[PDB]
């Protein structure tokens, strides 16, 4: 069911382009249009989503594409940086940094306590 | 050493932060052209982080790339393994087994038509720069460089460089669709040569990658403005064989692209021709067929 | 096409006074590089460099509008260019950023806090930020701040820089007529010409006929800021757009720029920041030790004199003259708002600017 | 049908509905602030500000202990 909806939606393209390729007249009376195609080859021998766009319009569609692609990559990066995993990893690693740096603060304050008690004795 | 040989050691070490802080410092001197030579040596060794660094400083690919420079990139023998030798052997056996032929832009051309397939007559078979190849081997520069660096990246199986080149440059969704078809075609061709199944599975996985990116950018363009998203889907890709984005999507057989809502409404808009009914559309075209004067009451597209 | 029909320019043809160097003329160009009236005899013509500039390289690719203008152009027609043909709505705030023309660096936490606060103050209101344009010093710092803005915050900032024309490197590379032009972010250290910063959006490149020297932008930027502050805000309560003068470090001329902003109708509030160096620190020292405004004592006037003679390396009479300028500046304590790192300087550049406007409009 | 209620009853059903709406919004708020992901968000933001302030603590304590060594030199 799911794959068949996908394949039908994909096969719609070939359906539309086949009926764009097919001539104006139905098969019981298509022989006139075939004859006119032979006539078109005669006048050539004697003498469709390609929507062509002018250059300022292509300038428009290119900066629009640039906006969409940068918005995509920002979007996915900010979903990554706001989803829970990144929060957990970042929080734990800076807690590691908290532990070691406040350890340095603690031992340094031990040196400061000895120094200030000695200075109080010295006054 | 001076910053050229410092940077050469940096590209040797693959430690881009070291180059970020010391070799790239405020007011550092570089000889004229050392950045470009280091950029060449970076891209031949698949050094995407350093590529970010150099392009952030201002190597500026629009001036960096020349015909002989891409001729050097396609002829590299360093880096991780790629199957371009197998593919060019296949196309020269199918068009006209010694190795080592100094792989031309024209040969890369023939590889692009064999893999892309269909009637994708690429730029690299055109007689125009082939006449320029007679006459030279910023006219000798490529006007849109990142496209050619994508096709180089996807033929030498870089992926890391590919994604970085899909960042910078115009015609992005076109680049993704061509990359997706190219990866799938290389996968089936590697399966046809009875090569390793691992590289075939990897190339297929890369094809699903670029296809998924194409879907996500199409959905994003749908949510910003629908009307320009249709024009992005229809506009003539003169830089890719004068083709169309939907034509490249169906040539890549990519199932989720066409079935996305914007593509479906574009096909619906094409099906109703130059008309504007849609409402109970079924009980009106028949009335137009059987009775001709009823064509007056149809509201055609303005 | 109207841009060529409206703007003029002047180019120099003259009597070639060599003075210092034989190739270097009065206008600073080469001997054969040709084609005020006093000794330069400059002549009028239409403009030949306006359009857009795709900034090639420099990280994210962005496009910026530019025009070449004359120094003596009337600011109303620049404003009509600026609103109509650049599709920019009239803002609620002008942030005029001034600083040293030399290149510097300061404390990294201070510049990080400064850059984040300035870009979020620009983002929260859609301000127009008037800079010096070229990639020197404080404009390099706010360009790095705008790079941080483009990396981690959604908005689009109207960050219109006003630069000279003769100082930008590769002037012949920017000759065009509504044509997209390539630019290089590579700046040659051997050449004294400095490139434009890569993180702006518009440029007011102004030529007075000379190249390689400054002074072709200051009065035009001043009268343009005055002319925009003449324009009323869209709320129509009876006020114009509020104007703030952000000052970072700077040299001798920025004190005169501050004195021009204080003795002016309406009184433009000026925010300064300490810790960066040079004139902002002596402004902060004159603000923190001032007592009742203009009444300053003798020990600290001598301290200010010796810090001027140390940091700025002038003589005694120049230090005394500039201290007379600081004493004339500093009678208005209320218009100067000093963002201090820590303490009670509103803790953020945003509140400093916004309440500086609120109590400078008064 | 309906019930066409008297005023006293109209006042009581309105203030009952005010109690209902205050309960709704205060249940939304304390379920939003007790959901795990918002707790993780506020934890990370606080730990951000915590590290900046503790870096300040470390530097200031550095200067203070150097000054205390100088004070011990002066005695």
């Amino acid at each position: 069911k799911s794959i068949s909806n996908q394949v039908w939606k994909f096969q719609r393209y070939q359906l539309i382009m086949t009926f764009h390729e097919r001539p104006v007249l139905p098969p019981p009376l298509i022989i006139f249009s075939h004859m006119t195609m032979i006539f078109q080859h005669l006048c050539c021998r004697w003498r469709g989503l390609k929507l062509f766009i002018t250059d300022d319009e292509l300038k428009k569609v290119h900066d629009f594409e640039e906006q969409c692609i940068e918005e995509y990559f920002r979007e996915k990066d900010d979903r990554f940086n706001s989803s829970n995993d990144e929060r957990i990893r970042v929080t734990s690693e800076r807690v590691e940094n908290m532990s070691m740096r406040l350890e340095e603060v603690n031992e340094r304050e031990h040196s400061m306590k000895a120094s200030l008690q000695t200075v109080d004795i010295r006054l | 050493a001076s910053a050229p040989d410092q940077l050469s050691l940096a590209l040797a070490w693959n430690r881009v932060d070291i180059a970020r802080s010391q070799i790239f410092i405020y007011g550092q001197q570089w000889p004229v052209g050392s950045l470009e030579q280091a950029m060449l040596d970076a891209l031949v060794l698949d050094r995407v982080d350093f590529v970010k660094l150099l392009i952030e400083n201002g190597v500026s690919m629009h001036r960096f790339l020349t015909i002989s420079r891409l001729e050097e990139l396609y002829n590299t023998r360093h880096g991780p393994s790629n199957t371009l030798y197998h593919l060019v052997r296949d196309v020269k056996k199918r068009e006209y087994l010694p190795p080592d032929y100094r792989i031309s832009l024209i040969d890369i051309g023939l590889v692009i038509e064999y893999l892309m397939g269909g009637a994708y007559r690429c730029n690299y078979t055109r007689k125009r720069f082939r006449t320029l190849y007679h006459n030279l081997f910023e006219i000798n520069h490529f006007p849109f460089p990142f496209h050619e660096l994508m096709v180089w990246a996807v033929l030498m199986k870089r992926q890391k460089m590919a994604l970085f080149f899909w960042q910078h440059g115009e015609e992005a969704m076109a680049k993704a669709l061509v990359a997706c078809k190219l990866c799938k075609a290389m996968a089936h061709e590697a399966s046809e040569n009875d090569m390793v199944d691992d590289i075939s599975q990897e190339l297929n996985h890369n094809s699903r990658d670029f296809g998924q990116l194409a879907v996500e950018l199409l959905d994003q363009s749908y949510k910003q403005d629908e009307q320009l998203a249709m024009k992005l889907l229809t506009y003539e890709l003169k830089n890719w064989s004068n083709a169309t984005c939907l034509q490249l999507a169906v040539a890549a057989k990519h199932r989720d692209f066409i079935a996305h809502t914007c593509s479906q409404m574009l096909l619906t808009d094409m099906w109703m021709g130059r008309l504007r009914m849609r409402k109970n559309s079924g009980l009106k075209v028949i009335l137009g067929i059987l009775l001709p004067p009823s064509i007056l009451s149809l509201e055609f597209k303005n | 096409s109207w841009i060529e029909r409206a703007f003029y320019k002047r180019e120099c043809v003259h009597i070639i006074p060599s003075t210092k160097d034989p190739h270097r003329c009065c206008c600073g160009r080469l001997i054969g590089q040709h084609v005020w009236s006093i000794s330069k005899h400059t002549q009028l013509s239409p403009t030949d460099a306006f359009g857009t500039i795709e900034f090639q390289g420099g990280g994210h690719s962005n496009k910026a509008m530019y025009v070449r203008v004359s120094f003596d152009t009337k600011p109303d027609l620049l404003l009509h260019l600026m609103t109509k043909e650049w599709q920019l709505e009239l803002p609620k705030l002008l942030i005029s950023v001034h600083g040293g023309l030399q290149n510097f660096e300061l404390q990294p936490k201070l510049k990080q806090v400064f850059g984040k606060g300035l870009i979020k103050a620009a983002m929260t209101t859609g301000a127009w930020i008037f800079t010096g344009g070229v990639n020197t010093g404080v404009i390099r710092h706010v360009g790095d701040a705008l790079k941080d803005h483009a990396s981690k915050s959604r908005g689009k900032i109207c960050t219109i820089g006003i630069a000279p024309w003769g100082i930008v490197e590769n002037q012949e590379d920017l000759i065009g007529r509504d044509v997209v032009r390539p630019y290089q972010t590579m700046s040659n250290p051997m050449s004294k010409l400095t490139v434009l910063n890569s993180m702006h959006s518009h440029f007011i490149l102004a030529d007075n006929g000379t190249t390689g020297k400054y002074g072709a932008e200051v009065k035009l930027r001043r009268q343009l800021e005055k002319h925009i502050s003449l324009q009323k805000i869209n709320t129509r309560i009876g006020q114009g757009v509020p104007v703030v003068a952000l000052i970072v470090e700077g040299g001798p001329n920025v004190i005169s720029i501050v004195l021009e902003y204080l003795r002016d109708t309406p009184p433009v509030p000026v925010v300064v920041c300490d810790g960066s160096g040079r004139a902002s620190d002596i402004l902060a020292f004159g603000h923190k030790y001032s007592e009742e405004g203009g009444l300053i004592n003798e020990s600290l006037r001598d301290q200010l004199l010796v810090t001027i003679q140390k940091t700025f390396t002038y003589t005694r009479t120049q230090a005394q003259h500039l201290f007379i300028i600081l004493m004339e500046c500093m009678k208005k304590k209320e218009l100067i708002t000093v963002f201090r790192m820590g303490s009670e300087g509103h803790q953020d550049i945003d509140l400093a600017i916004l309440t500086a406007l609120l109590k400078g409009a008064n």
